[PDB]
RNA sequence: AACAAAAAGGAUUAGAUACCCCAGUAGUCUUUGCAGACAAUUAUGAAUGCCAUAGGUUAGAUUUUUAAUUUAGUCUAUAAA
């Protein structure tokens, strides 16, 4: 069916891709009618409050606090699961990994891939990733675990900075050149999947819908998109409380 | 032994005479006293009874005509149904 | 060619091309239909195209020269095999009638064979012994015997409280006052009255014909 | 493996439609009438059923609505489909209260379905676990081959001449190879009996001439080798050297699916007159009196041998409706042909009497108006 | 779980594999009566009938939603047609629902071919952008082209071909019910499904009549906020330049 | 499917407060009610009663013989529900034109009280005691009690199922007990012959039933005990429960047109 | 034996070689040669590769031999053409 559509040569991109989406959501067969929202709702708070910090350590400090008997979060389960990970993978990663999310959302697209060019030259000289990879992919897990620079993440004292060592370019190592010169800072069209925090923040701040009725703003709008109602209920139970009561909802921030 | 055909297709499926076209009731009965002339005479006595019958016939009212059939009503709904199609 | 010429496919193609330019050349061409810009980003699907039909069965390997490849297949399932099986060892179970229309098509929702016979939205029928047995002969490894008789043999214990529950609840409510009209038993043999008459009607109606038409036979009309 | 519209298609209820079984089978080489045909023994096809807001619209579930007159006004809503679409565009359907009706009638009777008895009456249910069997073990002997019921081999004495030829040719010739195994195994069992008897005071099982030796001492023995012959091929058996082999085993379940009722050894506790003595009376319908020098009787739509005992003698154009006499079902099975014989007895008057009073058709009632 | 009278009550926005299968849109005709071209549509063969996929029954019909929607959004003149017995009830809700014109009796043939002479005398009007009357078209509306259809929805296409072939020539769009035995080239967009049940007809007519419902609110919404989604059609728009050529005349004059 | 539905007040949480205890009230209604509609699914399941409410069942499966099993489960669950949704938190002022009925049909509402009570004792076995309200096409509303058996319904339309009178301590020998014996086999006789014995009103609008009281053992044998001793037993259970009456419900249902 | 060009007779008819009738020889049949012309036709040379269906029918084959599937023939009615 995608080879049917023949668009116009006038046609700006805009106009090509709202046939293509609408051409997608003719073939979907539904969602499982089972399967609910793996994260959403008490996991998805969770990881608002644990992974808000600049630190790693102040990330699992967090997710201690979840673990632990009594805490209203509700994800006990989880909170210990994640932890049990967070243990085995490298400790330089992980700041190296939590330092880039954090820069990474002032960065442009373009000058994105370049500076993971210099990163990644960074992580082949470095010691763990070499061992990581021969210990779990070459020996398929044989010879034990593996074993990083550090031994885990309380080696590394809080004054340490283990980041910024690989967030400085190389001049050993030549630029990125790129195919085209074509940037931005966030994606032109990336509002075809569901609708997020961002979507039915702004619905909310703009207009005055109500609890069923801003349901089926976006229920409307998509035009029975598959899953929308279970989103956007999912957003509102956890982004939006009745600040007017049965009347309207705002949003629980202020 | 095989099975009925599938009719080709026809101008129309019909049959001719819908109704039973009946014979006149008495016929029947002027051959019967025809029948006793021949072999026990004209003046005879014998057959003074089967003359009463015959007069009989001619002085009772004709019975009245029966409904036309709809068969072919229903034939003409079901023959491209029925048959290998319909000829125009 | 007795068949028409339709170009319904390609009816914005005709009326795209008509509306371009004008008739009266040198003035520009007026709107077009309300519907001409509607579709114009819906394009038809390709039709008439014979494609290879799903195989819902393995193709005979041994053919060398195979006709009827774009013919669509029969659909057969590992309880076709079953169901057979079952309705031809109880085929009154035939008469029980059961109800085919389906509701909102979510039954296979609810349906867990590994608890028993008795399933939410659908009746105890045959059904569910094939249902039970497929079960059991693919999960428990039973044979296709083993698990028959397992599977059979519970459909026999429901049926039976479900019939000594007639009984004994039309037994007890006349215990207690209780009057009900008439049953099937009654019903159905009145009904047998009621044409057993029109048959008796006929046959005295049809036998004197015979005896009329068979006395008259012979020309004894002469009446010596 | 299987797209979603073909995932809810299996299990749809159409789909579970089950296959039309064979009729019920027939004399062979006897004449038949092809053009009209009566109501059969059992049935054929599944009734069908709906609500009754969908029947008003005539929506049965099937391709297409059925016609409102041929099948609204009735009170049993049953159907029978022969095919959703047939080369008139049309649902070739009929009406299935013939058999649907048939069966609420006879579980009516509140009788059991025992096994055939030869002629001390015992009534044995057919639904018990020492006979109703079908899996069965290699090491199944044959004693206990009497109590299945079910077998896959055919009965040889109802073959006509024609099909005991063709499967001689096409299922027993080509299995010869099969069955001299099955004796290798036999003496692994034969020379381990003897050779493991007296260790507490396998074999090779793989020969190719003893077999050859084997045989021919049992020509003096056709016995055993029958037994040997029929346990290989899973024959019914056929002569005492038990279960009913004379007209051959059930072509059904010995039940047939008709009842499922275990036993009538029960009491009818009735609101006035306590407890019965036997199960109330069922009126039935003289067909066919004996002036063949047999009757028939018709109770709930099956037809039964009269009585052992008029009305039943000499036909009387004067009885309205037909004769009719009031019985009672003493037993009720299926024979080798799947037809269901009932054995019905005279019933006797004291309980004609208190039937009828219920239904408010008795003249002098048994209650008030009784002294003596 | 299910009422018959629910498809015509509150009919569904869009139609799911459950909801076709239990309305029986899956059962097309006998084997031997079947139109090999749409092969493409059928998943198999049981009971002696073909078996129409469900997926394609589901695509097509959200396409053909599509379709009944963007019509309606241009201001098009809509018409659904089933001319079965049982389907009148079904026909004049869709119509209803998508404020188009509905045709429950045999089409006569000539309707747009020979629109002068059938439909010479029936009344028209002249509406704005929000289907309010407008005054002063009296000298129009009485020498003008009767209407056709910008959009022909059939429920049955295999019972009328005159219609459909009458489409064709007049270059208008068409939606069908295209069965098992049905020719698909006579329609612009098939929905291969069973027309012969009044079940499955009720769900895909309903499915379309929200369809156009829906695309009636945007054009009466987008036109309160001064936005007109379409533009005059040829017939009126030659009537306001000769309009303005009278009154040109008498400007000197 | 039927499922169960929640209680009036959240009985099912708290319960009543002197009548039965939050346990009691769960094993007599929540464990029992869905007790009874998993057994009515089952025979429902595939028929048309499979979507048609309790008191459709009960009406559509009164007479018919071989559908005497499911009218108990319809009717059971009917009359069950109907006990509950009577029950009032905190006693209830008796309005006055309930009260001036009561009154004027039994002469005082205490003797009203010992004769539904007294019925129910009196009348030993499970079953539901009910307040009937009879009008005639020329006659006036009339208040009367009636006692149905194990199953029966009060409503007209289902009077093949009106089990009303034991036959095993009713019907005898005796000058009384002949009598009943005929009335037996005339209901018996014309409800089989189709006849009607008592002509009704279309819609069922003779009998409209207003207040019940269930006195199956599942609901009193917990909270109040067997009843050995006069202590507690079914005769405290019926009288508790006079006390929670809905008289502003009852009043509501019975619609008694004012004439005063 | 029978049938039957020819030859001949009797009728019919305006006339009647004729059509009809009473009879009747070659010839048809057997064996051995000659002869080679036919609406010797499917008004369609033989052969090969290939193109979508439906309903019958003929001789098999396979199968859960009910009835389906399939190989090779033949006919009917259609699609694309
Ligand atoms: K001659
Ligand atoms: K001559
Ligand atoms: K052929
Ligand atoms: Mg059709
Ligand atoms: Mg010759
Ligand atoms: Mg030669
Ligand atoms: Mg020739
Ligand atoms: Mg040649
Ligand atoms: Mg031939």
């Amino acid at each position: 069916r995608l080879a049917e559509l023949t668009p116009r040569d006038y046609w700006t991109i805009e106009q090509r891709l709202s046939v293509i989406n609408d051409t997608i959501e003719e073939f979907s067969t539904g969602v499982p009618y089972d399967e609910n929202i793996e994260i959403g709702g008490k996991i998805r708070l969770a990881i608002d409050r644990c992974f808000k910090y600049d630190k790693i350590d102040e990330i699992i400090a967090a997710l201690k606090e979840e673990a632990a008997e009594g805490a209203k979060g509700g994800v006990q389960s989880w909170a210990k699961n994640t932890l049990e990970e967070l243990t085995q993978r490298s400790p330089t990663s992980l700041h190296v990994t939590l330092r880039q999310m954090r820069l990474g959302k002032s960065w442009g697209i373009a000058h994105t891939f370049k500076r993971e060019h210099q990163m990644a030259a960074k992580f082949m000289k470095s010691h763990d990733f070499n061992e990581g990879v021969t210990a779990l992919l070459i020996d398929k897990g044989a010879n034990g675990p593996a074993k990083w620079k550090p031994a885990s993440l309380d080696e590394i004292p809080p004054g340490a900075n283990i980041s910024e060592d690989y967030f400085r370019n190389d001049p050993e190592v030549p630029v990125l050149e790129l195919l085209n010169d074509r940037s931005y800072m966030q994606y032109p069209y990336n509002k075809f999947g569901l609708p997020n925090d961002y979507d039915v923040k702004e619905a909310i701040e703009k207009g005055n819908f109500t609890r069923e009725k801003l349901i089926d703003h976006f229920v409307e709008t998509r035009r029975g998109k598959q899953g929308v109602r279970e989103a956007v209920s999912d957003v509102l139970d956890r982004m939006a409380v009745r600040s007017k009561g049965t009347e309207h909802v705002q949003w629980k921030k202020e | 032994p095989n099975k009925p055909i599938r009719l080709p297709p026809l101008k129309q499926l019909r049959v001719r005479q819908a109704n039973k076209a009946e014979e006149n009731p008495c016929i029947a009965v002027m051959s019967s006293v025809l029948a006793c002339w021949a072999s026990a005479g004209y003046n005879s006595a014998g057959c003074a009874t089967v003359e009463n019958a015959l007069r009989a016939c001619m002085d009772a009212p004709k019975p009245a005509p029966k409904p036309n059939n709809t068969i072919n009503y229903h034939l003409s709904r079901f023959q491209e149904r029925l048959t290998q199609g319909k000829s125009k | 060619g007795k068949g028409r010429i339709f170009q319904a496919a390609k009816v914005y193609q005709r009326a795209s091309e008509a509306a371009a330019t004008n008739i009266v050349s040198g003035l520009p061409p007026r709107n077009p239909p309300l519907w001409l810009k509607a579709i114009e980003s819906i394009p038809p699907a390709e039709i008439n195209t014979r494609p290879y039909p799903i195989q819902h069965s393995p193709p005979n390997p041994r053919a060398r020269k195979p006709r009827n490849l774009f013919r669509p297949t029969k659909i057969v399932y590992p309880e076709d095999e079953l169901r057979r099986d079952f309705y031809r060892d109880h085929p009154w179970e035939l008469a029980r009638p059961r109800m085919i229309i389906e509701l909102d098509g979510k039954d296979a929702r609810f349906l867990d064979w590994s608890k028993g016979l008795r399933q939410r939205g659908i009746p105890l029928s045959g059904e569910s012994v094939v249902q039970r047995q497929l079960w059991l002969m693919e999960n428990q490894g039973m044979t296709k015997q083993e698990a028959y008789d397992k599977a059979r043999h519970e459909f026999y214990k429901l049926r039976q409280l479900e019939q000594m529950e007639r009984r004994i609840a039309v037994e007890e409510a006349r215990m207690v006052g209780g009057y009900f009209g008439k049953d099937l038993l009654t019903v159905g043999m009145e009904l047998e009255n009621k044409t057993y008459e029109s048959w008796k009607k006929w046959a005295t109606t049809e036998i004197a014909r015979q005896e009329s038409a068979r006395a008259s036979m012979y020309t004894n009309v002469v009446d010596n | 493996g299987v797209s979603p519209g073909g995932a809810l298609l299996r299990t749809s209820r159409m789909f579970s439609l089950p296959p039309v079984i064979p009729p019920p089978p027939g004399n062979k080489l006897q004449m038949i009438s092809e053009r009209a045909s009566a109501t059969e023994a059992y049935p054929t096809h599944q009734v069908l059923t709906t609500f009754e807001s969908s029947r008003s619209r005539g929506d049965w579930g099937l391709k297409r609505p059925l016609p409102l007159k041929s099948t609204t006004g009735t009170t049993y809503p049953m159907v029978k489909v022969k095919e959703m679409d047939s080369l008139e565009q049309i649902t070739d359907f009929t009406s299935g209260t013939q058999h649907g009706l048939t069966l609420k009638k006879f579980q009516a009777l509140n009788i059991p379905i025992s096994t055939p008895s030869e002629i001390r009456p015992v009534q044995r249910s057919v639904f018990e676990a020492d006979t109703d069997v079908t899996a069965f073990s290699p090491d199944e002997q044959i004693q206990e081959a009497e109590k299945r019921w079910k077998f896959s081999g055919p009965w040889l004495a109802g073959m006509t001449p024609g099909e005991f030829k063709e499967y001689l040719a096409k299922t027993v010739r080509p299995k010869r190879a099969e069955f001299r195994k099955f004796i290798q195994k036999k003496i692994a069992a034969q020379k381990t009996e003897a050779a493991n008897r007296e260790l507490q005071e396998k074999p090779e099982s793989i020969t190719d001439d003893e077999v050859t030796e084997y045989l021919r001492r049992l020509r003096n023995d056709n016995q055993v080798l029958y037994d040997l012959v029929g346990q290989f091929l899973d024959l019914a058996p056929l002569k005492p050297p038990s279960p009913y082999g004379g007209r051959g085993p059930p072509i059904t379940h010995p039940s047939a699916g008709i009842s499922y009722l275990r036993t009538a050894a029960y009491l009818n506790n009735h609101p006035i007159y306590g407890p019965q003595k036997s199960h109330p009376p069922v009126q039935a319908r003289v067909l066919k009196p004996r002036r063949g020098n047999d009757a028939k009787i018709g109770v709930a739509g099956f037809v039964a041998d009269g009585p052992l005992g008029s009305v039943m003698d000499k036909f009387d154009p004067s009885i309205e409706g037909g004769a009719k006499l009031w019985v009672n079902v003493d037993k009720a099975t299926v024979d080798s042909t799947g037809r269901v014989q009932l054995t019905v007895s005279d019933a006797k008057a004291t309980d004609v009497l208190i039937a009828k009073e219920l239904i408010g058709d008795a003249r002098e009632p048994i209650f008030g108006s009784a002294p003596k | 779980r299910y009422i018959p009278e629910q498809y015509l009550r509150n009919p569904p926005s869009d139609a799911s594999l459950e909801d076709l299968m239990a309305a029986q849109a899956h059962m097309g005709h006998n084997t031997s009566l079947w139109n090999p071209a749409n092969a493409r549509y059928i998943y198999g063969v049981r009971q002696g009938i073909h078996i129409i996929s469900l997926e394609t029954t589901a695509t097509h019909l959200r396409r053909a939603a599509r379709v009944v929607e963007e019509v309606a959004y241009r201001g098009g003149l809509i018409l659904f047609v089933g001319t079965r017995p049982g389907q009148r009830p079904i026909v004049v809700r869709a119509a209803e629902l998508a404020k188009a014109c509905h045709l429950f009796t045999k089409w006569r043939p000539g309707t747009i071919t020979n629109r002068e002479q059938l439909l010479g005398g029936v009344p028209l009007t002249v509406v704005d952008e929000l289907d309010r009357p407008l005054s002063g078209f009296e000298d129009h509306l009485h020498d003008r082209r009767p209407l056709a259809p910008d959009l022909v929805v059939c429920l049955n296409p295999k019972e009328n071909m005159t219609l459909l072939y009458e489409c064709s020539l007049a270059k208008i769009p068409t939606i069908g019910i295209i069965d098992t035995n049905t020719n698909p080239s006579w329609v612009t967009y098939q929905i291969p499904a069973n027309d012969d049940s009044l079940r499955a007809t009720a769900l895909i007519s309903g499915v379309l009549g929200r369809a156009g419902e829906r695309g009636q609110k945007r054009r009466l919404e987008a036109a309160q906020r001064g936005v007109v989604t379409w533009k005059t059609p040829a017939d009126v728009q030659g009537y306001f330049e000769l309009a303005s050529a009278r009154a040109a005349d008498a400007r000197r004059r | 499917q039927h499922y169960l539905m929640p209680l009036r007040d959240n009985f099912e949480q708290e319960g009543i407060r002197n009548f039965l205890s939050p346990g009691s009230v769960n094993m007599a209604y929540t464990e029992y009610q869905t007790f009874i509609l998993e057994k009515l699914n089952a025979l429902v399941v595939g028929t048309d009663f499979e979507q048609k409410d309790t008191k459709s069942i009960v009406l559509a499966t009164a007479r018919d013989p071989e559908l005497a099993h499911v009218f108990n489960h319809a009717s059971m669950a009917h009359n069950n529900h109907f006990f509950f949704d009577h029950l009032s938190p905190v006693p209830v002022k008796m309005g006055d034109k309930l009260f001036y009925h009561i009154n004027e049909n039994f002469g005082s509402v205490d003797t009203l009280r010992d004769e539904m009570i007294g019925t129910a004792v009196s009348m030993f076995g499970p079953g539901f005691v009910w307040l009937v309200r009879t009008q005639l096409p020329g006659q006036p509303v009339a208040l009367r009690v009636m006692a149905t058996y194990l199953a029966g319904s009060p409503y007209p339309g289902a009077h093949w199922r009106r089990q009303e009178m034991d036959a095993q301590t009713s019907i005898g020998s005796s000058p009384q007990g002949l009598s009943n014996g005929q009335r037996f086999f005339e209901r018996s006789a014309a409800g089989f012959k189709g006849n009607k014995l008592e002509p009704t009103a279309p819609g069922g609008t003779d009998l409209i039933p207003i207040l019940c009281l269930n006195t199956w053992e599942y609901a009193w044998l917990r909270e109040y005990g067997t009843g050995v001793g006069g202590m507690g037993g079914k005769l405290a259970y019926a009288q508790s429960w006079w006390n929670m009456i809905d008289w502003a419900k009852v009043e509501e249902e019975a619609r008694l047109e004012t004439r005063i």
